[PDB]
RNA sequence: UCUGAGAGUUUGAUCCUGGCUCAGGAUUAACGCUGGCGGCAUGCCUAAUACAUGCAAGUCGAUCGAAAGUAGUAAUACUUUAGAGGCGAACGGGUGAGUAACACGUAUCCAAUCUACCUUAUAAUGGGGGAUAACUAGUUGAAAGACUAGCUAAUACCGCAUAAGAACUUUGGUUCGAAUCAAAGUUGAAAGGACCUGCAAGGGUUCGUUAUUUGAUGAGGGUGCGCCAUAUCAGCUAGUUGGUGGGGUAACGGCCUACCAAGGCAAUGACGUGUAGCUAUGCUGAGAAGUAGAAUAGCCACAAUGGGACUGAGACACGGCCCAUACUCCUACGGGAGGCAGCAGUAGGGAAUUUUUCACAAUGAGCGAAAGCUUGAUGGAGCAAUGCCGCGUGAACGAUGAAGGUCUUUAAGAUUGUAAAGUUCUUUUAUUUGGGAAGAAUGACUUUAGCAGGUAAUGGCUAGAGUUUGACUGUACCAUUUUGAAUAAGUGACGACUAACUAUGUGCCAGCAGUCGCGGUAAUACAUAGGUCGCAAGCGUUAUCCGGAUUUAUUGGGCGUAAAGCAAGCGCAGGCGGAUUGAAAAGUCUGGUGUUAAAGGCAGCUGCUUAACAGUUGUAUGCAUUGGAAAC
């Protein structure tokens, strides 16, 4: 029948918690940038989100879209 | 196998290792009859090069047969 | 229920195929399951193994059996067939004195000396009586080995279709048959019971209550194997009565003796 | 067992049908009665046949011609 | 029937014979009327084109000991190639093994040839043959499996028969060779083959 | 070379309109009688109803700690998995209830899409920290287990730094709604394992990690045309319609949201209702076409019912997760366990469609370097006259017709019938004795020699020999292999429709039948007897679609009296239209190109003793681009 499905049943939960943590810090950086627009916040967002885009949590397409939408308001000054 | 019971058949067919037997594929390279083996096989000798040049290496059970025909010698020229 | 009977038959064929401990009989009287039991517990096991597994609702019935018939020798009957039908003339006038016999079987007697009826019209209506000897005038009880003597008859020269003859044959036979007040003929059997001659009182009393002839014993020089004349109409309950009276120590065997004349206490039960 | 309930004609010499019997119904037509377009094919779960008819034995279910 | 076991009745009803004539040897009356008992003045009840077409069909089929469904199969294979199919049907029918076996003078009757072949008494192309349903090809021989060459019937009937002009044989070694296709004007026949062609409407 | 069969029936008779049946093939087929044999093919059409039990996808120790064993004071060589971690479980396998709609089929575009793993080259494989399972300990219990503290390891996790190239924004090259190419700012990489040469030195070799660059693969997305019926379904619709800003999807988009604005589709049939898996195709027809969409193959659909979400490149997942609902099972009643429309199998239904089977030998898949392991995919076996096909129940001599039936009913004679009695020959099959192959030279393993960027070597590739893998099978086949015709016939009809006739019984009765209709004292039409014919190991019986059938007529029909011209008229839209010239060519005609899968129809060839079959060689309408022709 099946012998190792519970392995994946318990494997993903901790990985999912880690990915939730990464997503939460990403959203925190995005909110910090949204509070006021300046170069340092965008650089922090880059440095803390490119690592997330490296791995399989958020695809690079969404990362590119997010940074383009941020640099738009950055250039709207 | 395909064909007839106690008289098997397997066409040498270009396909990628994704689906089952007798389904979607790309090209029809040829055929081999194991019911009478005398070092002979239906091979186009040209299209198989195109099949090999786009990945999707053939079934593992035909490597000796292709070496007998003389396809590996001209295929390994890329890695030379 | 009929579907209940169908699924019961389907289950009992398999049960007989799997556990041979009883037989099954189906007679053309009305359609009844004559089953082989060992007390009431056997049939309780039957119904339990049927309803708990096959999901069947069923209620057992009472033993239903028939009796033969023989009525008084009449004098004359008046069979008339009057109707304008069939695209022609339909007629028939039959007068038969009907005589039952117990020596031989059926035989037809022609007392039409003057030839007022054609010979070619006799053989069918003969068969009509032979086709009416299966159903009497009361309920259809078997009329067996009865003689017919056509005393008088008349027909129409260009009319009186042949079938009407036999059609009339059952008609008049009913009317006088109602008057004849027939007496029954019960199947009398012999019961051989081996007994250690220590519980014979209950057995003998039950046999006497079952309308039998007992005035002593006949022993096989060490054990008494009594033979008793019995009517079939009450022996079914008598089976378990004897079983319980002797604590199941004495069994018997059933054999077909013959058919014997019935008393009035049987014929008063012929109809409701 | 389905919804509609219909008439049928009994073929063969004699019959074995008194009442309340399960049997096999087959398509057909008889040109003597109104609306009777069914045949009770003999040699079924309950009804027996015209034991004799050796000329026609596929219908009127009967055994082989007598040895 | 593949093995009727009674051919004289068919011969008397049809007035024909597989051989020239040997089915009337005066063992009693020699009557060319129909067998059975139906009156010697009656002929039939329906004599339309259907009746004669069927009569010729049965004649041709029972002259070869073949079943009707295999005949229809043969007709279906005949429809593959085209030409003069009227004589082509005869040519293909004669290509059956037992037909040429008689044409070789091996055995007088196709039934005897079938009995010989089925029991494994014939060799062809170094393979044992047990059926006469072989489509013979031009340029093929037939051996006799010399173990079974000791059959008295074939030895006696080798010389006392007639050899067809489209076949050859070295009867001394009892091996024959197919030369060419048979012809209508060289074999004894008077069958209206057009009736045979028209009758079968399955195709 | 190829493309079309009729007949019967309403009337005293005849013609005509019109209807019905028979003469034809066939299946996911059944029933009754039977009954040798092989190959091939096929086997829930109904209840997407429940389902007992076992089996249905696992793998990696040459990834890691922990734990046992064989022998060895210790180191160790090997087999294992409870666990962590990695890959794969998203495939393969079935089932057709919903879905009448870009779902399918078809040609296409993604200036809107990801593509791990396979192919190509390349920047490279730097350095630390903290972790937790198993285990140890304590409660609870019948196990079940769970809960609570302690210790550990990596290719698990999280940081530190370096980047060709990428990503992001400014400047300049640059395009048939967007994209090329330069300089700059910004920013993000990991992880080792096995082996060899070396005393250590380092280096190399194999797997593999990370950023790339390549194609290919697979999936997604919208449109053209085609693709059931119904008018006894007239209006349907409100995220419905559109602009702006934001969010979000893998990307594009009322996909979602805030404001604003009010159409879209329809009589050319929306919308509602009924039915339905679509396609290649099976069958029939010469064809236009009709019918059903069983195997088989592609697509979507669902996985007890309905909602969600995590996981991972790939799911909202046939046998992952949560919940609700219905159902069901166990329990020492504390609480748990479950979904055969996977394979057989059971219940029920139905008239009805298989054994609770042997192995991965061939193929594929997953992992692994490999010895290899799992494979209810698969290859087989078996049942099932379910179909197709070959194949038998012998063959040759042998009467004025053996006996006898039957008939002639009147005998004289015919018939059964060369069939038999009898003679000869022979053993497919049968029974016995032996030999007994192919399907597999496929993959590795080991010894040889060579090749390659290369070295001191070891590893990858090719050539050679040996080891072996066969469930099937005591198969096939054959053999002074024994015996002997021996072990092997049915089923329908016999008035005409359409082939073959007589007697007896039966008296509008029993009874027949697809049609005409027979039977009221002679039935060729009932029952039966003899004989005969039509098929055949099958024969007939009913149901389905087709042909017959121009009986829905484009092919290929009509509207005076047989059904049918509206009661007449005005007319919207539609359809159809005077002559000459021009232009392009909207169709059409006609080329090239790419697309109409495989299997299948059709033609040739080849091996199955041979046909059945299988394989192969070609062929097949339609679509779009492109150039000609301008008669319509």
């Amino acid at each position: 029948n099946i012998k190792s499905n519970e392995k994946r049943l318990r494997q993903n939960i901790k990985r999912n918690l880690n990915n939730k943590g990464q997503k939460t810090k990403l959203k925190t950086n995005v909110k910090n940038f949204h509070k006021e627009i300046n170069l340092d916040n965008l650089g922090n967002v880059y440095s803390q989100a490119d690592r997330l885009a490296r791995k399989g949590i958020i695809s690079t397409n969404r990362a590119r879209r997010l940074k383009s939408r941020n640099v738009a308001v950055l250039n709207k000054t | 196998r395909m064909g007839r019971v106690h008289y098997p058949t397997y066409r040498i067919v270009a396909v990628d290792s994704r689906v089952k037997r007798d389904g979607k594929y790309i090209a029809l390279i040829g055929h081999l009859n194991p019911a009478l083996k005398e070092n002979k096989c239906k091979i186009d000798e040209a299209v198989a090069l195109e099949w090999l040049n786009k990945g999707a290496k053939p079934t593992d059970t035909v490597r000796s047969l292709f070496s007998q025909t003389g396809l590996w010698k001209k295929f390994v020229e890329s890695k030379k | 229920t009929k579907a209940d009977q169908e699924k019961m038959s389907i289950a009992l064929s398999k049960l007989a195929e799997e556990d041979p401990t009883f037989k099954t009989f189906t007679d053309p009287e009305t359609g009844q399951t004559i089953i082989a039991g060992m007390g009431e517990l056997h049939l309780d096991i039957l119904v339990d193994r049927m309803r708990r597994e096959f999901k069947v609702e069923v209620n057992v019935g009472a033993p239903q059996v028939s009796f033969r018939e023989t009525f008084n020798k009449e004098s004359e009957v008046e069979g008339k067939y009057i109707k304008q039908s069939g695209g022609r003339g339909q007629y028939g006038h039959v007068k038969i004195r009907f005589e039952p016999n117990k020596d031989k079987g059926f035989e037809f007697v022609d007392k039409i000396v003057g030839g007022r009826i054609p010979r070619e019209y006799i053989k069918p209506v003969q068969a009509g009586l032979e086709n009416a000897m299966a159903s009497g005038p009361l309920a259809g009880y078997p009329m067996i080995d009865i003689k017919a003597t056509l005393f008088d008859g008349s027909f129409h020269e260009v009319d009186s279709s042949e079938m009407a003859f036999k059609i009339a044959a059952s008609l008049a036979l009913k009317e006088a048959g109602k008057v004849c007040s027939p007496v029954l003929l019960e199947p009398i059997m012999a019961i051989e019971v081996t007994v250690p001659e220590q519980y014979f009182g209950d057995t003998m009393g039950d046999i006497s209550s079952r309308r039998g002839l007992i005035e002593g014993t006949e022993q096989r020089d060490n054990v008494q194997v009594i033979k008793a004349k019995v009517p079939l109409k009450e022996m079914f309950g008598y089976a378990t009565d004897l079983r319980s009276f002797s604590q199941g120590r004495g069994n018997y065997v059933m054999q077909f003796s013959h058919y014997a004349e019935t008393p009035k206490s049987v014929v008063n039960e012929i109809i409701a | 067992t389905n919804g509609f309930e219909v008439l049928t004609y009994i073929p063969g010499e004699g019959h074995n049908l008194q009442e309340h019997s399960v049997t096999l119904l087959r398509g057909g037509r008889v040109k003597d009665l109104p609306g009777v377009r069914y045949h009770i094919v003999r040699g079924t779960l309950d009804t027996v046949g015209v034991e004799k008819r050796r000329q026609q034995r596929s219908a009127y279910g009967a055994k082989k011609p007598k040895a | 029937m593949k093995y009727t076991g009674s051919i004289f009745k068919r011969s008397r009803r049809l007035g024909f014979s597989l051989l020239e004539n040997n089915k009337e040897f005066s063992k009693g009356k020699k009557r060319k009327t129909i067998p059975g008992q139906h009156g010697n003045r009656f002929r039939s009840s329906t004599m339309s084109g259907y009746a004669q077409q069927l009569q010729e069909k049965q004649r041709m089929q029972y002259m070869y000991g073949i079943t009707d469904k295999q005949f229809r199969r043969l007709f279906r294979l005949v429809l593959k190639q085209r030409g003069n199919l009227a004589v082509n049907l005869f040519r293909v029918l004669e290509s059956r093994l037992d037909n040429i076996v008689y044409r070789m003078g091996f055995a007088p009757t196709r039934r005897s040839a079938r009995q010989l072949v089925n029991h494994g008494h014939v060799l062809l192309n170094d393979r044992t043959v047990d059926t006469p349903s072989i489509i013979l090809n031009p340029g093929d021989k037939v051996r006799l499996k010399a173990k079974t060459i000791k059959i008295p019937i074939v030895k006696a009937a080798s010389e006392s028969g007639v050899v067809s002009p489209f076949v050859e044989t070295n009867n001394k070694t009892f091996e024959g060779t197919y030369v060419r296709f048979p012809e209508r004007s060289e074999l004894p026949a008077g069958i209206n083959e057009s009736y045979v062609v028209e009758w079968y409407k399955r195709l």
